[PDB]
C-alpha cells in the first residue's frame, strides 16, 4: 500500500509485529531485517475547490485546497486550506462566493479574484438617552415578494421496463 | 406508576373571581439546534484504500461517486443557510451605548464583554465550554472529512450582539423598519401594555421589576451549569454525527463474502479473474454503507431545518416584537427575548410575566343604576364584600366605578346576575 | 428571482437523469446490453451476469424512491407554510413580524406560479423619523397622568402626545390621559398642565 514511512515513538512489545488503529488499518509495522518500528501514515491527500466568477466575465480561476497549510501541495492560508489564485484584501465587502471560516471572494478591481473577510453589514449606533424617543413623521408603503413552492412534478416509473428493457 | 402532577381543585362559583395582586418576572431558557457539522466524503478513499486497480473497477460502476458528493454538498449549503436566515435578520450591526443605565436593569450577562478576547457575553461562556492518533485524524485518513462553517463563532457572536443592542435601545422598531430610539423604562411600559396590564404598574414598581429581572438573569448562569443535562439537544446532534462517522469507519473492516477486508490482500493472493468476483463484494457493500450514510444525513438535515426554521420564527416573533402566542415565547405572558449564541444552536432567554398572590373576590357581569345596565369597558367588576370596584384582569387595582369606564347598552332585565350599585359620574 | 421554483425542477431533472445514465453502466457485469449477455454466453453463466445488473438497477430505482420521499417532506413543509401564509396574510391581517413581509403587515395578494405560489406582501415601513424628549407621566395638581394611547413628546418648549407609529401632535387633555397615584414613585416625571374640556 501507499503511505509515508516514519519512525514511531510507540512501545511495541517483542511479540507484536503489526499494528492497527480504531479502524483496523495498519498504522505501524516492524521491519524484519532491522527489527525496528515504523509509523505507517498515508501519503498527503486533500481536496480541490475551484473558485470561478463565471465564463461570462473572465477565465481566471482560484484553486482552493482543503486540508493543506500551503506547505504540502499570491498565496493565502485560511482555516479551510491553502487558497492559491487569490489575494487577501483588507477592506471588507458583502460575500459573493463562500470560501469558509468567514472569507469570501469576488471578481472586483485590472481585474483579479480578490479575497476578503465577510462584512456583516454597516454599523449604526443608536443614541440611547434617558428621555429620547424617535417618532416617525412619514410612511413608506412597500410591496415585497416571497416565492414559496407548493408542489412538485408527479412521477411514475415502470418497474418492468427500466430493469428489463425489451 | 408515574404521577401526572399534583391534584388541584379549582373552585368554581357563579360570583367568584381570582384577580392576582402581584407579579413574578421569570426568565426561562430555550435550546434549539440551528446548525450541524458539514461533512465531505471521498469515493476513491473509502471504497478503495490506497489501491490503483480498485479505482479502475470503481469507474466501471454507475454514478455513485458524484451524486453522493452533490447530496452532501447540498447539505453543507443548507447548514450554511440556516445560520444565515436566523442570526442575520438585521442588515445593520447596532452597537450598545457607552453609558449603561437602562432604567435600573443590569444587562451585564447577555451583553458582550470587551475584556475577554472573544467578544462573548458571560452567559455565552459556559455554553461553548459544556458543548464540546485521535479520532478526528483517524476518520480523515479514511476519506471522511469535516468542512469549516462559513460564519465563525466570532461573527455569530457579533450577530447576536446586534439583535441585543436594538432590542434594548429601540425595542421592536429595528426589525420592521428604521431603528427608532426609545428609553428602556418606556419600552417595558408598552410591553406590559400588550398583556392586558396597564402602564401605571411599571412606573410605580420600576425598582421592583428591575430587581426581579436582575435576580432572574443571575440564576440562568447557575441553572445551565448546575443542571446535569441542560445543553443536551445541542449534544445529541453532535453525538449523532459522531456516531454515524464512527459506524462508517467500522464497516471498512467487515468482509461481505470475500477472503478478507483488506483490498491489498485480495490482489496479492488471487489472480485477476477471481479477484474481480471478490472485489465486487467489498465495493457494492461499501457503496451501500456510504449510501446509507447519505440517506440518513438527508433525514438528519430535515430535522435540523425544521428546528432552524423554528428558531428563525422565535427570533423574529419573540425578539423582533412582543408575541401573543401562548407557550411559544416561553411559559407565560411574553415580554422580551434575548438571543444567545451557542455551538450549532441558539439559546433564547424568554422573559415571561407570571402573576402571583391571587385573592378571591365577588364578580358580576353588569351593574344597574338609574334603570340601565353598565358593562365594564376594560376590566372586571369585583367586590371586597361591601363595596363594588372596577379592576383590571391581569392585576388588581381598586378603582371607583365612574362614567369613564362603563358603557350603557341595554336594561336590567336581560342580563342574568346583575347586581345593583351606584355608578358615579364626574 | 424564481430560483427556489427552479431548484425543485432541477432536482427532479437531476433525479430523472441520474437514473437513466445508470442503464449503461456495467454493475460488475461484462456489458450493459441485455441482448449481448443473453447471446454471447451460456444459460448457467448468463443467469449470473444478468443477476449483477438486475440488482444494481433495483438499488438505483430504490434510491430514486427514497430520495423522492425525503424531498416530498421538504415540499410538504413548504406547502403547509404556504397554506398558513395564505390564511394569516391573505385571509386577514397578521401581527407576526417577518411572517407576512418585512415590516408592519397590512395585506397580501396571492398569485399562481409554476409548481409554487408568489405572495405580494404590502407592508407599512415608517420613514423620516425625528428626535423628541419623552416623559413617563406629567404632574399637574399632585397626581400623575399617564398616556392612555400614545407617547408624551416635547418640542423643546411645549409638551404634546403623539401616536407610537406616526407623528401627530395633540394638546394634552383629560380624555387621553388617565390618573394613577401621586407624583412620588414615578421616576422621570415632569411638570406640565393637562387641559380639561
Ligand atoms: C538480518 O536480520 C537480522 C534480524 O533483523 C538482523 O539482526 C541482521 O542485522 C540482518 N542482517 C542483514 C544483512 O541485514
Ligand atoms: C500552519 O503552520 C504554521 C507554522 O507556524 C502554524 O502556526 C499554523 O497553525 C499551521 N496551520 C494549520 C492549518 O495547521
Ligand atoms: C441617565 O441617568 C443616569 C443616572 O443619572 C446616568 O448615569 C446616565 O448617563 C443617563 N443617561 C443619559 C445618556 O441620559
Ligand atoms: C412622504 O414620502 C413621500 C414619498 O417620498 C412624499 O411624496 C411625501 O411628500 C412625504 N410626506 C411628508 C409628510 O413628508
Ligand atoms: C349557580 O347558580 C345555580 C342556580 O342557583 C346553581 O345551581 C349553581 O350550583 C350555582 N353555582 C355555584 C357553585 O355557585
Ligand atoms: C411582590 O413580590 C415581590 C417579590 O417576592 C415582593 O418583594 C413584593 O413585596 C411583593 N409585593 C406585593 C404587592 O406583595
Ligand atoms: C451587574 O451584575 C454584575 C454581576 O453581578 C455586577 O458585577 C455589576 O456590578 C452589576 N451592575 C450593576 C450596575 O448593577
Ligand atoms: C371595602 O372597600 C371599602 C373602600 O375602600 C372600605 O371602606 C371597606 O372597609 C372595605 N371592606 C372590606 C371588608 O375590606
Ligand atoms: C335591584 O333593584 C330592583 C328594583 O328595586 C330589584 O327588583 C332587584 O331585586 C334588585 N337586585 C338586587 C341585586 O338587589
Ligand atoms: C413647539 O410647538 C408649539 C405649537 O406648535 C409652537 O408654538 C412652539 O413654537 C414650538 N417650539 C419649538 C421650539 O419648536
Ligand atoms: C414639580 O412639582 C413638584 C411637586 O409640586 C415640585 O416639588 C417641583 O419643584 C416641581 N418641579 C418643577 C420643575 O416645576
Amino acid at each position: 500500500g501507499t503511505g509515508v514511512l516514519t519512525e514511531s515513538n510507540k512501545k511495541f512489545l517483542p511479540f507484536q509485529q503489526f499494528g492497527r488503529d480504531i479502524a483496523d488499518t495498519t498504522d505501524a509495522v516492524r521491519d524484519p531485517q532491522t527489527l525496528e518500528i515504523l509509523d505507517i501514515t498515508p501519503c498527503s491527500f486533500g481536496g480541490v475547490s475551484v473558485i470561478t466568477p463565471g465564463t461570462n466575465t473572465s477565465n481566471q480561476v482560484a484553486v482552493l485546497y482543503q486540508g493543506v497549510n500551503c506547505t504540502e501541495v499570491n498565496v493565502f492560508q485560511t482555516r479551510a486550506g491553502c487558497l492559491i489564485g487569490a489575494e487577501y484584501v483588507n477592506n471588507s465587502y458583502e460575500c459573493d462566493i463562500p470560501i469558509g471560516a468567514g472569507i469570501c471572494a469576488s471578481y472586483q478591481t485590472s481585474q483579479s479574484i480578490i479575497a476578503y473577510t465577510m462584512s456583516l453589514g454597516a454599523e449604526n449606533s443608536v443614541a440611547y438617552s434617558n428621555n429620547s424617543i424617535a417618532i416617525p413623521t412619514n410612511f413608506t408603503i412597500s410591496v415585497t415578494t416571497e416565492i414559496l413552492p407548493v408542489s412538485m412534478t408527479k412521477t411514475s416509473v415502470d418497474c418492468t421496463m427500466y430493469i428489463c428493457g425489451d | 406508576t408515574m404521577s401526572l402532577g399534583a391534584e388541584n381543585s379549582v373552585a368554581y362559583s357563579n360570583n367568584s373571581i381570582a384577580i392576582p395582586t402581584n407579579f413574578t418576572i421569570s426568565v426561562t431558557t430555550e435550546i434549539l439546534p440551528v446548525s450541524m457539522t458539514k461533512t465531505s466524503v471521498d469515493c476513491t478513499m473509502y471504497i478503495c484504500g490506497d489501491s490503483t486497480e480498485c479505482s479502475n473497477l470503481l469507474l466501471q460502476y454507475g454514478s455513485f461517486c458524484t451524486q453522493l458528493k452533490r447530496a452532501l454538498t447540498g447539505i453543507a449549503v443548507e447548514q450554511d443557510k440556516n445560520t444565515q436566515e436566523v442570526f442575520a435578520q438585521v442588515k445593520q450591526i447596532y452597537k450598545t451605548p457607552p453609558i449603561k443605565y437602562f432604567g435600573g436593569f443590569n444587562f451585564s450577562q447577555i451583553l458582550p464583554d470587551p475584556s475577554k478576547p472573544s467578544k462573548r457575553s458571560p452567559i455565552e461562556d459556559l455554553l461553548f465550554n459544556k458543548v464540546t492518533r485521535d479520532l478526528i485524524c483517524a476518520q480523515k485518513f479514511k476519506g471522511l472529512t469535516v468542512l469549516p462553517p462559513l460564519l465563525t463563532d466570532e461573527m455569530i457572536a457579533q450577530y447576536t450582539s446586534a439583535l441585543l443592542a436594538g432590542t434594548i435601545t429601540s425595542g421592536w422598531t429595528f426589525g420592521a423598519g428604521p431603528a427608532l430610539q426609545i428609553p428602556f423604562p418606556m419600552q417595558m411600559a408598552y410591553r406590559f401594555n400588550g398583556i392586558g396590564v396597564t402602564q401605571n404598574v411599571l412606573y410605580e414598581n420600576q425598582k421592583l421589576i428591575a430587581n426581579q429581572f436582575n435576580s432572574a438573569i443571575g440564576k440562568i448562569q447557575d441553572s445551565l451549569s448546575s443542571t446535569p443535562s441542560a445543553l443536551g439537544k445541542l449534544q445529541d446532534v453532535v453525538n449523532h454525527n459522531a456516531q454515524a462517522l464512527n459506524t462508517l469507519v467500522k464497516q471498512l473492516s467487515s468482509k461481505f463474502g470475500a477472503i478478507s477486508s483488506v483490498l491489498n490482500d485480495i490482489f496479492s493472493r488471487l489472480d485477476p479473474p477471481e479477484a474481480e468476483v471478490q472485489i465486487d463484494r467489498l465495493i457494492t457493500g461499501r457503496l451501500q454503507s456510504l449510501q446509507t450514510y447519505v440517506t440518513q444525513q438527508l433525514i438528519r438535515a430535515a430535522e435540523i431545518r425544521a428546528s432552524a426554521n423554528l428558531a428563525a420564527t422565535k427570533m423574529s416573533e419573540c425578539v423582533l416584537g412582543q408575541s401573543k402566542r401562548v407557550d411559544f415565547c416561553g411559559k407565560g405572558y411574553h415580554l422580551m427575548s434575548f438571543p444567545q449564541s451557542a455551538p450549532h444552536g441558539v439559546v433564547f432567554l424568554h422573559v415571561t410575566y407570571v402573576p402571583a398572590q391571587e385573592k378571591n373576590f365577588t364578580t358580576a357581569p353588569a351593574i344597574c343604576h338609574d334603570g340601565k345596565a353598565h358593562f365594564p369597558r376594560e376590566g372586571v367588576f369585583v367586590s371586597n364584600g361591601t363595596h363594588w370596584f372596577v379592576t383590571q384582569r391581569n392585576f388588581y387595582e381598586p378603582q371607583i366605578i365612574t362614567t369613564d369606564n362603563t358603557f350603557v347598552s341595554g336594561n336590567c332585565d336581560v342580563v342574568i346576575g346583575i347586581v345593583n350599585n351606584t355608578v358615579y359620574d364626574p
